[PDB]
């Protein structure tokens, strides 16, 4: 849920292009460097929106906690034997959710 | 996110209509569920846990 | 009194000849020749403490220096008098330059660092591991003249950057970028060491998950 | 079947169609490098990066600009590219700088 | 070279209209990237265009 909320906030400032620009921003040690538009948009979120760095840090920490909690939950389900006759399909759905979460986090931080 | 949301909905529905499992104990059988009702208690504990995780 | 390297060849004879020879000839067992090297090599090797070295293996580590009170100059002049290696930069007083070796452009310095230097050390100058023992140290406690002489003399297993492929402005700008990258704040909270996602995953597993599981143990009963 | 084929048919591309012009016709992308000659005997220098953008982002090299323990990254120059003043030469240079088979170590 | 050129009063008859833009000769023609950026920002300004009657 927290991931959904913070991602909806983040989509209002991100520009996903791969065209090249020169920075010309506030972060001085990178002025004049040629970069893509996505990298510049992320820098603008970090340094020029009041409270943007906080929000993207919450987003990343929530992704990490999502993955860790899924793994601990799977460990519980496996060791207590809660996957037997009436619930194999629920186990299968959980496995698919795990795979999707992995690849979603990957695509996200890339 | 759309696929994950659909699968999470299906997961929680299956858990809701196939009632939860439990550990063996004093009054526990394969035919009953011993715990607390949703009405006063369970929603309260769930919401408090949500707030603590957000914190 | 520059015509005095009798000191110099007073300390070398009592601290180096067992591994380099009496004539700076490279004892064929342990040490190199030390003829083509100059004052910059001696300065970097002694001031950082890597010199006079014990047993000697894959990497001589950085230690506490033995020599000062202007005797690093003595050994440096004595070694320069037997070859034509590079020399240490000086300020209009005769001392070693610290402040004049800082450039004014950090963009170019950082791009040069990422292209030439970041492969072995780090994005921001932390350490890096090489093969079979050897590693690349941290760039935090080295001052400016040490950075210049390090990339000028090319110490063990580190490439040698001449003044023709890396001009003096390039070196000054790299020095400035290194000294700024090691002294800037972390504007996002406590940085977990300078590395990537390994400290982050560890901090997650050992702080957030234990907090969550402890609150789960407190709220819910155990049976 | 027809619907699914039409749905997934706009994404499929042939990796081996000759699109890159070289000195023996046209080759596939996965076999050209940027070090490939274009008109049978052109000169390709080993330029090095300077990190600045007044005029040179790439300059030629001489064998004496290196000592016996040095390493350097180099790129293909092709003097017909010129320095990065106009927009045309700036595009050429920014495409030289971003090519996954261009960099070379000089030992 | 020119996306923008100066004008003289005789380059128009008694029944003509023309759109014009601010020039500022320190902008130069569109050769370098710097002047090209200046000119592309002149061309896209919502209060720049003017009708000459
Ligand atoms: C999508 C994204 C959503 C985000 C995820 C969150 C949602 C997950 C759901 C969690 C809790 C579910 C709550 C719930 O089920 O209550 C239903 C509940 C039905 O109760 P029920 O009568 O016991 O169940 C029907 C049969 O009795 C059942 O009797 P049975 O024991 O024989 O069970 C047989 C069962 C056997 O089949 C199954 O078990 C498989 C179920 C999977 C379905 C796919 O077949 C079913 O009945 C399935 C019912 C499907 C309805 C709910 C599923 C919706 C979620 C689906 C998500 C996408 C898929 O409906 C309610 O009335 C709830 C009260 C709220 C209404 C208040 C109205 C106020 C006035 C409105 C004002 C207008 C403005
Ligand atoms: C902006 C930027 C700076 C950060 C934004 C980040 C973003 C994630 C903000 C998060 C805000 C979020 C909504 C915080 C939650 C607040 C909580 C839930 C307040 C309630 C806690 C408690 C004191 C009240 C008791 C809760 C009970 C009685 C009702 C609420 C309740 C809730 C909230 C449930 O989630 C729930 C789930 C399943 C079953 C039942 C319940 C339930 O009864
Ligand atoms: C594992 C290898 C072998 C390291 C062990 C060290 C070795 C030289 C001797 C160990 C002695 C041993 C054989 C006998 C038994 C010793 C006894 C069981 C207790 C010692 C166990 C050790 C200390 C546990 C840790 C071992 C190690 C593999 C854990 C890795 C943890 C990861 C790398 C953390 C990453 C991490 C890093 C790298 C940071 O720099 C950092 C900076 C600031 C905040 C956080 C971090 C952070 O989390
Ligand atoms: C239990 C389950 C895995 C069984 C599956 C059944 C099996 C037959 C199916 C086939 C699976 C195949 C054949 C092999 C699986 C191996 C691997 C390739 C699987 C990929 C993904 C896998 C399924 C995820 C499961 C991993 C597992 C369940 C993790 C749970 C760990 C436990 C239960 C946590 C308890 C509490 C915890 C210890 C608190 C203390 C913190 C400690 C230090 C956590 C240790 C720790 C961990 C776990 C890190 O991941 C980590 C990552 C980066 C830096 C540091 C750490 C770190 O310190
Ligand atoms: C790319 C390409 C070139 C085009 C791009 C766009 C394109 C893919 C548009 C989508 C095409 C696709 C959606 C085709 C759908 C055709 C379907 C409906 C064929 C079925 C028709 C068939 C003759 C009727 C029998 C099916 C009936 C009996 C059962 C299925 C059934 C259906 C289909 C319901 O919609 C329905 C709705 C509400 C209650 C119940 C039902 C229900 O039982
Ligand atoms: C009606 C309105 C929307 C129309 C809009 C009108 C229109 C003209 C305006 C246009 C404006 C548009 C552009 C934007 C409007 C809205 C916009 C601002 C939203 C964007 C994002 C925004 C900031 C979101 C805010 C909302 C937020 C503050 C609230 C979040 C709290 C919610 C989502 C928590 C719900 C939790 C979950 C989904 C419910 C699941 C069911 C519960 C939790 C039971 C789960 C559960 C089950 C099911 C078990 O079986 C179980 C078994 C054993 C142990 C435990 C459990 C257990 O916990
Ligand atoms: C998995 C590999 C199987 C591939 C089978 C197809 C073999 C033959 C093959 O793939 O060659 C293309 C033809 O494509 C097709 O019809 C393939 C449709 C088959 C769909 C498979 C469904 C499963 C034409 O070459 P090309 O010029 O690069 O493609 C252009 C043109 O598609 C078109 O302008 C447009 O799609 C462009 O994007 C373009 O790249
Ligand atoms: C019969 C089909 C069954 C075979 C299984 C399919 C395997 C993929 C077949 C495949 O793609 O292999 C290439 C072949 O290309 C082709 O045009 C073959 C025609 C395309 C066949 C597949 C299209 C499916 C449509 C028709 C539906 C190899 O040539 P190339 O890709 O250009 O790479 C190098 C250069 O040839 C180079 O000149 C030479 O010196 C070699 O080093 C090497 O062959
Ligand atoms: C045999 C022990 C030993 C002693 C004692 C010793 N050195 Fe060294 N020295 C070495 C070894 C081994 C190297 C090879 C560099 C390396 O592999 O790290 C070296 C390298 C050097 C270098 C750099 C060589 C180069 O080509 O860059 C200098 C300069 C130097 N020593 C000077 C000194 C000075 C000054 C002293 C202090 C009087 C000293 N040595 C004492 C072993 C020793
Ligand atoms: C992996 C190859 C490698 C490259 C490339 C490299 N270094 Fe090094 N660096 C090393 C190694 C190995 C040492 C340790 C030498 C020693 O201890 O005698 C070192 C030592 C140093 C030191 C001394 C650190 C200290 O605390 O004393 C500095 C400063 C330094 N390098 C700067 C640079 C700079 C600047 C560049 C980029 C021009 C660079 N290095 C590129 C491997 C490398
Ligand atoms: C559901 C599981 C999700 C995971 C595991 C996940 C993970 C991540 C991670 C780790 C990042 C890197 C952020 C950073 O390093 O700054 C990221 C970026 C991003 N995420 Fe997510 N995310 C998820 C869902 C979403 C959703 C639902 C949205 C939008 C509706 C979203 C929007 C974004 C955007 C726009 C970025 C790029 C912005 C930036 O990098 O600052 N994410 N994601």
């Amino acid at each position: 849920v927290v991931l959904l909320i913070t991602g909806v906030y983040l989509t209002l400032f991100f520009d996903p292009s791969m065209v090249d620009v020169t920075y010309n921003g506030v972060y001085q040690p990178l002025r004049g460097v040629e970069m893509s538009r996505a990298y510049q948009s992320a820098l603008d979120i970090s340094f020029e929106v009041r409270g943007g760095l906080f929000v993207r840090q919450i987003h990343h920490w929530a992704a990490l906690m999502f993955a860790a909690a899924i793994m601990v939950h799977l460990a519980r389900i496996f060791f207590t034997g809660a996957f037997r006759r009436p619930r194999e399909t629920n186990w299968v759905i959980g496995s698919l959710l795990l795979i999707l979460a992995m690849f979603e986090g990957y695509f996200g931080y890339s | 996110p759309g696929i994950i949301l659909a699968l999470i909905g299906l997961h929680l529905a299956l858990v809701w209509f196939q009632k939860h499992t439990q550990f063996p104990g004093p009054g526990r059988t394969e035919h009953n569920v011993v715990g607390v009702r949703v009405m006063p208690v369970f929603a309260f504990k769930s919401g408090a846990f949500f707030a603590a995780i957000v914190g | 009194s520059s015509a005095l390297l009798r000191t110099g060849k007073q300390l070398f004879d009592t601290s180096c000849v067992s591994c380099h020879g009496a004539n700076l000839q490279g004892v064929p067992d342990h040490g190199p020749s030390l003829i083509g090297v100059g004052e910059a090599a001696v300065y970097f090797q002694v001031s950082t403490g890597r010199m006079p070295a014990m047993r000697g293996e894959a990497q001589a580590p950085r230690k506490d220096p033995i020599f000062d009170e202007a005797q690093i100059d003595a050994i440096g002049a004595y070694v320069q008098a037997n070859g034509g290696g590079p020399t240490v930069v000086r300020n209009p007083d005769g001392s070693i330059a610290t402040q004049s070796l800082r450039g004014n452009d950090l963009g170019r310095g950082g791009d040069l660092f990422r292209l030439n230097c970041a492969s072995c050390h780090n994005f921001t100058g932390k350490g890096g591991a090489l093969s079979s023992g050897k590693y690349a140290p941290d760039l935090a406690p080295a001052n400016e003249q040490q950075i210049l002489t390090a990339m000028l003399t090319g110490p063990q297993n580190m490439p040698k950057f001449s003044n023709r492929q890396l001009s003096f402005e390039a070196k000054k700008d790299i020095i400035a970028y290194v000294k700024v990258a090691t002294e800037a704040r972390q504007p996002g909270g406590y940085l977990l060491g300078g590395f990537g996602p390994a400290p982050e995953g560890m901090a997650m597993w050992i702080i957030g998950m234990v907090a969550a599981i402890g609150l789960a143990l407190w709220i819910g009963a155990r049976s | 079947l027809g619907t699914l084929v039409a749905f997934a048919g706009g994404l499929i591309k042939n990796p081996w169609k000759p699109v890159v012009p070289t000195a023996e016709g046209k080759k596939a992308v996965l076999w050209t490098s940027g070090w490939t000659p274009r008109y049978q005997g052109e000169t390709i220098y080993l330029a090095r990066a300077t990190g600045t953008e007044d005029g040179p982002p790439f300059i030629k090299m001489r064998p004496e600009d290196m000592d016996a323990g040095g390493m350097e990254t180099v790129f293909p120059w092709r003097e017909s590219d010129g320095d990065g003043t106009t927009v045309e030469s700036h595009h050429k240079l920014q495409e030289i700088a971003m090519g996954i088979r261009n960099p070379v170590m000089l030992i």
